[PDB]
């Protein structure tokens, strides 16, 4: 079955004022990946909008002429396949092509299917004890950084820097021929250590990219690393004055915690998710940025799940969607000739029943978009031109620490 | 005899898992489950052309239906997986079918709702779409009016959409776009003739 639970809008402004809709605005209901959109205010209030995770890696010469290595985490969430090709890259120019012994402490998360499928849509993967996180870190680093470099890959990945004026060589190697955990409470360096550091992407572009593919994996991990639930309830309370009334999160991606017949999903009030907009907004504009900055835009951010939504939403909506099996959600802003306006519209669905559910949902949500946008004199194309969302940029480049 | 396990890592994209277990070669890949649904049927749905193109290079039933009466085909559409519906296409998917929901909308309606390339490749397939009407009377130029733009229009326009039909109720395009208030639609088609 397919139904509105609810339906919130406010014109965009310096105050939150009269907000209008369907359904019971103060009930909770499943979110799915609109949560996205709170964890999104959530890092960039805790860590802030151009925050940088700062690698550090630690090499000291061999007698054989190679490299040693400990990795110093900064648990950095968007660590995979692509953050590697371009560390690999790196360490060609610094003249190291192999490495003896290759350890790495607490914080260093790496998952080479980061930013690819099933990570995107699949259950984040949850470490319940240290050794668990580090056996999952070796096979990793074993099995996918250490061996042959996927030709066609590195070389897509390389046309997006040089698009993106990032340097990467064209066919760089390593090897690496031991690999293990050693925590940071244990590692001292020797007299030859030199340190050099390696920044990712500004969090505003890991969001952005985690936002555009509904990525869990990037969604889930900020939720570990910003304290995780605890964390997320004082957050919740003092940014959002939003206790369990309004608001229960299980995870950062909004997806399900539970079972295929015994579902669990973070859940909150629509009018929960208009103050997040709205506050995630202001947050934005403080510090020069918009909401385009973080969330997609219809029709113009090729690579996201808004690719495709026509209709007079194009290229005038900045919006994150959700999909759980039991509901279908979109949130965000839509520009009229009336101004911006902030919206949240969460229909239930059941894909147990029907399948066919989620397609009946999305164009639903698609034409109340439209009927909203009618109504406030037809679109308003949004100034933007399309994010190219690497997880590396211009000041990646290796430095000394 | 469908696998549970086959159908969810189609619909997530684990396209090892999907090789996996289509590799031990237990498992009929036609079967539909309890609600009707393929592995195709997930893949589709899912936006995974990986698994799409693995899946028909062992060449499952593309015509199969879901208890919602949709192929692979509008699984793709519905959910904007439009580079498995060009695959899928080109595969020698039927276009010319209905697409879940009350109003009967033709896979070539929600296609020229969402995406441009797709809209053609079906009408390309079969020219006449561009005016056949769902189970109320209404074709693309319909849908658009009320929630679409101008572009949309005259794309339309340009592939012979006609302007004068009417809606089981009696109304134009022209017509539905003032009830909706889309005051750049009704411009757009109140101009034309």
């Amino acid at each position: 079955m397919v139904y509105v639970n609810s339906v919130c809008h406010m014109k965009a402004a310096a105050t939150a004022g009269k907000v209008e809709g369907e359904g019971d605005m103060q009930k909770k209901f499943p979110l799915a990946a609109i949560s996205k959109v709170i964890t999104t205010l959530w890092a960039i209030e805790k860590l802030g909008v151009d925050y940088r995770h700062k690698t550090v890696l630690h090499l000291t010469p061999t007698a054989n002429g190679s490299m040693d290595l400990h990795v110093e985490g900064s648990r950095d969430p968007i660590f995979g396949r692509n953050l590697s090709y371009f560390l690999i890259s790196e360490l060609n120019r610094m003249k190291v092509t192999k490495i003896e012994n290759l350890t790495f402490d607490e914080n260093f998360l790496l998952d080479w299917l980061a930013e690819e499928s099933p990570r995107i849509g699949g259950v984040t993967p949850r470490y319940e004890t240290i050794e668990q996180q580090a056996e999952a870190v070796i096979k990793n680093l074993k099995e996918s950084f250490s061996t042959a470099i996927n030709r066609a890959m590195y070389s897509k990945l390389r046309e997006r820097a040089t698009k993106a004026k990032v340097f990467m060589l064209e066919k760089p190697t390593i090897e690496v021929r031991n690999i293990s955990f050693l925590p940071k409470n244990n590692y001292k360096k020797d007299k030859y250590t030199g340190s050099v550091v390696l920044q990712s992407a500004p969090l505003r572009t890991i969001l952005k990219r985690m936002n555009n593919q509904s990525n869990n994996y990037i969604a889930d991990n900020l939720y570990w690393n910003l304290g995780g639930t605890a964390a997320f309830n004082a957050f919740a309370a003092a940014t959002l004055k939003a206790d369990q009334n309004q608001i229960v999160f299980h995870n950062g991606s909004g997806n399900n915690e539970g079972t295929t017949a015994k579902p669990i999903y973070n859940e909150a009030t629509c009018e929960t998710m208009i103050k997040t907009l709205y506050t995630l907004n202001k947050s934005l504009e403080a510090k020069g940025y918009k909401l385009s900055d973080v969330l997609s835009v219809a029709n113009k951010d090729s690579d996201s799940t808004i690719d495709n939504f026509g209709g007079n939403a194009a290229g005038s909506m900045i919006a994150k969607t959700g999909t759980v099996n039991k509901a279908k959600t979109l949130a965000g802003s839509i520009s009229t000739k009336e101004g911006e306006f902030y919206f949240a519209i969460l229909l239930h669905t059941d894909m147990d029943q029907s399948s066919s559910d989620r397609g009946v949902a999305s164009q639903m949500i698609k034409n109340k978009i439209s009927q909203l946008i009618n109504k406030r004199s037809g679109p308003k194309e949004i100034q933007y031109t399309e994010i190219l969302a690497l997880p590396f940029d211009q000041n990646s480049y290796l430095t000394e620490a | 005899k469908s696998s549970k396990a086959l159908n969810e890592a189609a619909e997530q994209g684990d396209l090892a898992k999907v090789k996996n277990l289509v590799q031990k070669n237990k498992i009929d890949l036609n079967a539909q489950d309890e609600t009707g649904m393929t592995p195709l049927m997930n893949a589709a749905m899912g936006g995974n052309l990986d698994i799409v193109k693995f899946l028909l290079s062992k060449k499952v039933n593309l015509e199969l239906k879901n208890n919602g009466g949709e192929t692979a085909l509008a699984f793709a559409v519905t959910n904007d997986a439009y580079d498995v519906a060009e695959e899928l296409i080109k595969a020698g998917a039927n276009v010319d079918i209905i697409v879940a929901g009350d109003e009967g909308d033709t896979l070539f309606m929600r296609a020229a709702q969402n995406n441009k390339k797709t809209a053609e490749s079906i009408l390309a397939k079969n020219k006449s779409l561009i005016n056949k009407a769902n189970t109320l009377g209404e074709t693309a130029l319909f849908a658009v009016a009320r929630y679409g733009t101008p572009a949309d229009i005259d794309f339309l326009i340009k592939k012979g959409a006609d302007l004068k039909l009417k809606n089981k109720k009696g109304q134009t395009a022209l017509d539905v776009a003032k009830e909706a208030s889309n005051q750049d639609t009704a411009k757009a088609l109140s101009k034309k003739k």
